[PDB]
């Protein structure tokens, strides 16, 4: 029994954007259904709540003229639209759906992201030649500016990050192997 | 085995209820200690127990097995005499086990008053309220002002985030008590210019004063619409057979106030079918009268049945009895 | 609004240990907080509700505790797969205001560091760039500082249970080969060299 989601897509800012939600083994007209947004730093941010027996909606005050809340019966769908998007609004967005005996059901993530953007990246290696074998040391690699997502032991992989509007990533352990990406 | 109560028509709002007194031990020795106390150097006699007399009578009855098989007992006794004090049913609203359990004590209060030479004892149902404030701005805080019940009614809260509901919401909801506004502070010595210290912010304090022997508490189910329609709370609302209520005390110490579960008051249906209804603990037997049991019990006016603890807690509770027990061991 | 806040972002325990997270109300928020776990890479998992009531298939390890203001979740006998971000949340007041989180950890004993750097590929040379990198692998205690503009930091979740970090700088052809000229365990740095040839 699950409360299935969308899938993730990409806009521009100061665009507009609808996210979707669906039922398998229930009717999200039985009971109150919420939206809230995770986000690394600021947590986790309650957004509204919806009957969806009926037009009833309560909102943060803080997204109230900013975010809406629709459903649907028939499709067994809730769908919460986005406007005027910044890169503050780039987040997961879960639904949720209370239960009594069991927890609450959760979807599966929606990620949102939003930039100015696509680049596929050129790595680059990063071997010490002109360093010493002093054995016990250590090599690695990594790839630069890329957007919007990307291809055993001793090896530890870092997070990518935001360089500006692009992303970073580096991993550490020539030989790599240890239309998104294009090997 | 319990005896059954006789019900043509309206008479099941004083069943349950008195199926619930009966199951709440305390209550039954009051009567017993209330209907025979006197003082010996007093020169008028007391005022006759009409009540409590015919009260005990019956709750004794309800507390023993039927005296004959498949008895079936017949209350309407005490309805007349709840008639020679200043009750009487005007409109259906007033069918109301809690609407009685208030005309009952308030109605032995009565009877107390009016033996005033006689020390006669206080019922175990009242319990007292704390009225607090404390000034957010010093942390100075006002003398407590007292508030008297026979009941803790409690309003069935909204629902907010879909998690269920909990006796401990609805006791906390009704003891909370909100932050307060544009009130003098004289710690702070306020106002303006005419002190020197630093119109405040106080938080209103409610907690318990004195918690009683015999604990009832009312779910709010029954209230009215907007617009002069009934409106009917149905959520289930979660208690348990043993309840803290430290959480709830004024005074900060440590000793431990737990109470037990007696019995409980179910509302079933609405209008046309709605009909009052009583789980409750057996009655022990004549050999351990103070030993009490763990067979509960579901009685429907003259009906009765062994119920499980599964189906109490499961039920949609009205009235919840619950009597002062010290120690955890069962 | 009601503030939720939660003492420690991270806390470390033993594998058998009795963990309590905190957390502090902005007010009386009467029984009304529920405490939820959640994986990396998942969605939250509600535990327990009204403070201190337990959902279906929540282990007797977890036990919830508080009233009005402060309150605390307890794992007690704790299993390995209690490793996880633990949040409050309280529904006694619009809107359902969350905590901040707490990613409890997994102690062995203290280590300290590898390091390594590395200057920009010719590959970056014959495109323009000129970006050096710094790896900082297998330290225990978390806590870290490291060395201006142009720079990025990277951190994994911890494992072998340890921590590992890169960091770099992004300059240019030029710049690179104009300006050529710590952590829990340690007194003093140990970030290695790289001059030229
Ligand atoms: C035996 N127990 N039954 C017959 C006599 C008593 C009951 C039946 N009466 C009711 O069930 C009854 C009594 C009282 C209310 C009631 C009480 C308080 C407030 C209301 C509201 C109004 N108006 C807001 C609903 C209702 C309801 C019922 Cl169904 C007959
Ligand atoms: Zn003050």
């Amino acid at each position: 029994v699950q409360l299935q989601q969308s899938g993730a897509e990409l806009v521009r800012p100061g665009a507009s954007v609808k996210l979707s939600c669906t039922g398998s083994g229930f009717n999200i007209k039985d009971t109150y259904m919420h939206w809230v947004k995770q986000r690394p730093e600021q947590g986790l941010e309650w957004i509204g709540r919806i009957d969806p027996a009926n037009g009833n909606t309560k909102y943060d005050p803080k997204f109230q003229g900013k975010a809406t809340m629709t459903a649907d019966t028939s499709s067994n769908t809730a769908y919460l639209q986005l406007s005027s998007l910044t890169s503050e609004d780039t987040a997961v967005y879960y639904c949720a759906r209370p239960d009594g005996y069991y927890g609450d059901y959760w979807g599966q993530g929606t990620t949102l992201t939003v930039s100015s953007a696509t680049t596929a990246p050129s790595v680059y290696p990063l071997a010490p030649v002109c360093g010493d074998t002093t054995s016990s040391v250590t090599l690695g690699c990594l790839v630069k500016g890329y957007f919007p997502p990307v291809t055993s032991s001793g090896v530890h992989t870092f997070p990518a990050v935001l360089q500006s509007d692009l992303y970073t990533l580096s991993s550490s352990v020539i030989t790599c192997n240890v239309a998104s990406s294009t090997k | 085995l319990v005896p059954g109560l006789v019900n043509l028509g309206n008479t099941c709002f004083m069943n349950s209820l008195l199926q619930g007194l009966s199951a709440c031990p305390a209550f039954i020795r009051w009567l017993e200690e209330f209907t025979s106390q006197y003082s010996r150097d007093q020169k008028e006699p007391p005022s006759h127990q009409y009540l409590s007399l015919t009260l005990l009578h019956l709750l004794k009855a309800l507390s023993c097995q039927e005296v004959t098989d498949d008895e079936v007992l017949d209350a309407s006794c005490l309805l007349d005499v709840l008639r020679m004090y200043r009750w009487q049913i005007s409109s259906f609203e007033e069918q109301d086990a809690h609407e009685l359990f208030h005309v009952i004590t308030s109605s032995l209060e009565d009877e107390r008053d009016g033996s005033g030479s006689h020390w006669k004892s206080q019922h175990p149902f009242h319990g007292r309220l704390t009225s607090n404030m404390v000034c957010k701005h010093c942390e100075h805080q006002s003398p407590v002002r007292f508030d008297t019940f026979d009941s803790l009614s409690l309003s069935i809260p909204a629902a907010t985030w879909g998690h269920p509901l909990t006796l401990d919401h609805c006791l906390h909801h009704f003891i909370s008590s909100e932050s307060v506004r544009d009130v003098v502070c004289d710690n702070c010595t306020k106002i303006e210019a005419k002190g020197t210290l630093n119109r405040t912010t106080f938080v209103k304090q409610l907690k318990l004063g004195k918690l009683p022997q015999c604990l009832c508490i009312h779910l709010q189910r029954l209230s009215w619409s907007s617009h002069g329609t009934p409106l009917k709370r149905h959520e289930h609302v979660q208690f348990n057979e043993d309840l803290s209520m430290d959480e709830y005390k004024y005074h900060s110490n440590a000793s431990t106030y737990l109470f037990r579960l007696m019995a409980v008051v179910v509302h079933h249906g609405d209008m046309h079918s709605g009909h009052f209804v009583t789980y409750r603990r057996s009655p022990p037997s004549a050999r351990n009268p103070l030993s009490t049991s763990n067979q509960w019990l579901w009685v429907s006016d003259d009906t009765v049945r062994k119920a499980s603890l599964q189906e109490v807690l499961s039920s949609s509770a009205y009235l919840l009895f619950y009597e002062r027990v010290l120690e955890v061991l069962f | 609004d009601i503030v939720m806040t939660q003492s420690q972002k991270f806390m470390s325990t033993s594998v058998g240990d009795r963990v309590s997270v905190t957390c502090k109300a902005s007010q009386n928020v009467g029984t009304n907080v529920a405490w939820y776990q959640q994986k990396p890479g998942q969605s939250p998992k509600a535990l327990i509700y009204s403070a201190s009531y337990r959902y279906s298939g929540v282990p007797d390890r977890f036990t919830g505790s508080g009233s009005g203001t402060d309150f605390t979740l307890t794992i007690s006998n704790v299993q390995s797969e209690d490793l996880a971000e633990y949040f409050c949340q309280q529904y006694n007041s619009f809107p359902l205001t969350f905590g901040a989180g707490t990613k409890l950890e997994l102690k062995r004993a203290d280590a300290a560091p590898t390091v390594s750097i590395f200057p920009p590929s010719s590959e970056q040379l014959t495109s323009g760039g000129a970006s050096v990198v710094c790896f900082l692998n297998n330290f225990y205690p978390k806590d870290i500082n490291v060395k201006q503009n142009g720079v990025l930091n990277s951190w994994t979740d911890q494992d072998d249970s340890t921590y590992s970090m890169s960091s770099t700088l992004t300059l240019t052809k030029d710049e690179y080969e104009r300006h050529n000229s710590t952590h829990k365990t340690s007194t003093s740095p140990i970030v290695k060299s790289f001059n030229r040839n």
